[PDB]
């Protein structure tokens, strides 16, 4: 059963990590890429994780299929409107969606990644087929979609345009900068293109979140909330470890993105533990459930549901108030949230 | 200034073969064969660029510029079925689905910083069919105004007659400005 059927609303989620086995393989064979298998679903399998593994197995799986998409236009703004079609596959109303850009260019890109060739799609091209694709499925499948682009841990270099990109393509879809890759890298939020690219996001009215706490001290979550001036928080688990900030946080009402399917499955949640979960649930918290990359996790939005329900007593009174915050901590303007939330309210019955 | 082409994709177009025989002088007869898609086989698959003509080097290779097809046509097998300049820096696109019933239309412009096309998702125009299949062999061809904000097609009315329809640009239904039996 649907474990909580209503209309839900999705904050992180990775477009990276939201692709369909039959779209990848049919890019493998048009572009004669190797690809460990040629069933779609043996493919789910290979790509998928169902036992809980570390960071470096997950980022292992990207390797997989990423060389498939990566650099081919015509992929990409499929990706992104098949997308949208599985959101509103899942209750999802409104979703923001996260990618890095330059991980998806094979031109003009520090170190061309994925180990491809040079080099036609340029990171500016990608941006703009991706709020393409998106647009055709936002109007296609009825759900409201905007877009996040990440900066990348290891690479200050690129964190310069992707806030410069955010700012063109406000008007399309990009409504934040993010900050994903790897938290444990030593003193990353501190890299001055990182941190200058936030300060020009503050600047320029670009909202913003960040990985962080996922798997790493407390203190990475508050160099993301002090320099970086975070307005949310992706993930966010072990802020648990500072009770000073923690409850100042939830003082000035942090939002707190959250993957529970996901959180087990990069072991960033020990399983021995009450999950980072029940405890901000109970200490009434602003905070959603979302799915990160339900592609590599075999999951739909739906899992994570049934995790929270099941797992650790969630009620359907919590699923319909943590769906309210999710939307009062969206990052629509003033406008769309009002309707975003009266949406809800409606659907659920409570006062608008 | 521009000049824009399509490309076609035979590659897993299986082929019809067939003898011709020649003048009577040919000892062995030859074997033609053609990349033909009978129904329901693998079809050719297509894309569109254009390239600016006023800047072409002699020592640099001709930058050809794609434009995508849109994605809802993206998803399974396609065609391009119209293409028609509407301005100097405006052009539009017709695409439709293998399942001949859903099209789409694009219309593109010209973007000076980027030196690419830009298809505001804004401004396509969906056209589908659920009787049938869209337009008498293929969607009808726009004719534009002058200034290219405007056009006028042939498209089926309720009452199932084809009649001319008035569109603007960006917005999303268009006028009759005919109707009638026939
Ligand atoms: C017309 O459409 C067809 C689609 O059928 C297409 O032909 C295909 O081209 C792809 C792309 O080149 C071919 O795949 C290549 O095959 C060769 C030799 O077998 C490979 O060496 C190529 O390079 C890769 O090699 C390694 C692969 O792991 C790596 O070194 C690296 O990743 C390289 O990319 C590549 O695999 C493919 O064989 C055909 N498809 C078939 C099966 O017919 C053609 O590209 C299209 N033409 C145009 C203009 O679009
Ligand atoms: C034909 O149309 C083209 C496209 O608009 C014109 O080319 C532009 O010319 C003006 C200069 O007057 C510039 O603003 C643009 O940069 C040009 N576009 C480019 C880069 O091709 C042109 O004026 C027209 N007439 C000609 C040259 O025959
Ligand atoms: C242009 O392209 C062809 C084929 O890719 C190549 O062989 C040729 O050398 C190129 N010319 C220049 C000027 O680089
Ligand atoms: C197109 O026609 C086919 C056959 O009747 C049918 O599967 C489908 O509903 C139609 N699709 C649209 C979008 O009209
Ligand atoms: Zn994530």
């Amino acid at each position: 059963t649907p474990a909580f059927d209503k209309p839900k609303v999705e904050l992180h989620v990775h477009l990276d990590g939201a692709i369909k086995p039959e779209t990848i393989l049919y890019y493998g064979k048009r572009r004669g890429i190797a690809l460990p298998a040629d069933t779609p679903e043996e493919l789910l399998n290979i790509i998928g994780m169902d036992k809980p593994l570390t960071l470096p197995d997950f980022l292992a799986k990207f390797d997989y299929y990423m060389p498939a998409i990566a650099g081919c236009r015509d992929a990409i703004k499929r990706i992104a409107y098949e997308f949208v079609e599985m959101k509103a596959k899942d209750g999802v109303v409104y979703v923001e969606v996260r990618y890095s850009p330059h991980l998806l260019a094979n031109s003009k890109v520090e170190p061309i990644p994925w180990n491809q060739a040079e080099g036609d799609l340029t990171p500016d091209e990608v941006v703009s087929l991706v709020n393409q694709g998106l647009q055709e499925g936002e109007r296609d499948f009825g759900v409201k979609v905007r877009s996040i682009l990440c900066c990348m841990r290891h690479q200050p270099s690129w964190s310069s345009e992707v806030v410069e990109l955010c700012k063109k393509y406000r008007e399309q879809t990009v409504v934040a900068i993010d900050l994903a890759g790897d938290e444990t890298i030593e003193g990353s939020s501190l890299f001055p293109g990182h941190v200058q690219a936030y300060a020009e996001a503050v600047k320029s009215g670009v909202h913003r979140t960040v990985h962080a706490g996922e798997v790493g001290s407390a203190n990475v979550v508050k160099e993301a909330v002090d320099t970086l001036k975070t307005e949310r928080l992706g993930h966010g688990y072990h802020t648990l470890e500072d009770t000073t900030l923690y409850n100042r946080l939830r003082q000035e009402n942090m939002h707190f993105e959250i993957c529970p399917w996901s959180s087990y499955l990069t072991g960033a949640w020990k399983p021995d533990t009450e999950h980072a979960v029940i405890r901000f649930k109970n200490d009434q918290v602003n905070y959603s459930l979302n799915t990160d990359d339900p592609l590599i996790f075999k999951s739909t939005l739906d899992t994570d549901y049934q995790m929270t329900k099941k797992d650790m007593g969630f009620t359907e009174e919590e699923f319909k108030r943590l769906n309210i915050n999710a939307a009062k901590s969206s990052f629509l303007p003033e406008d769309e949230k009002k309707e975003l939330l009266d949406l809800l309210y409606k659907a659920y019955r409570m006062p608008s | 200034t521009f000049l824009a082409y399509a490309q076609f994709n035979d590659t897993e177009v299986p082929l019809i073969e067939y003898s011709f025989y020649s003048d009577e002088s040919l000892q062995y007869p030859k074997t033609v064969r053609v990349p033909y898609p009978k129904a329901g086989a693998v079809n050719p698959t297509v894309k569109f660029f254009v390239v600016n003509t006023d800047s072409l080097s002699s020592v640099t290779n001709a930058t050809s510029i794609q434009i995508t097809a849109p994605a809802s046509m993206l998803i399974g097998d396609h065609y391009l079925c119209d293409v028609t300049w509407a301005t100097q820096e405006r052009i539009s696109l017709q695409w439709l689905r293998r399942i001949q019933n859903y099209s789409v239309m694009d219309i593109c412009d010209y973007d000076e910083s980027s030196g690419r096309w830009n298809c505001l998702v804004a401004r396509q125009h969906i056209e589908m069919s659920t009787t049938g299949w869209v337009g008498r062999f293929r969607p009808s061809e726009p004719h534009f105004t002058l200034d290219g904000n405007s056009f006028y097609k042939i498209i089926s009315n309720e009452e199932g007659y084809r009649h001319i329809c008035y569109f603007q640009i960006d917005k999303k239904d268009c006028t009759f400005i005919t109707k009638g039996t026939w």
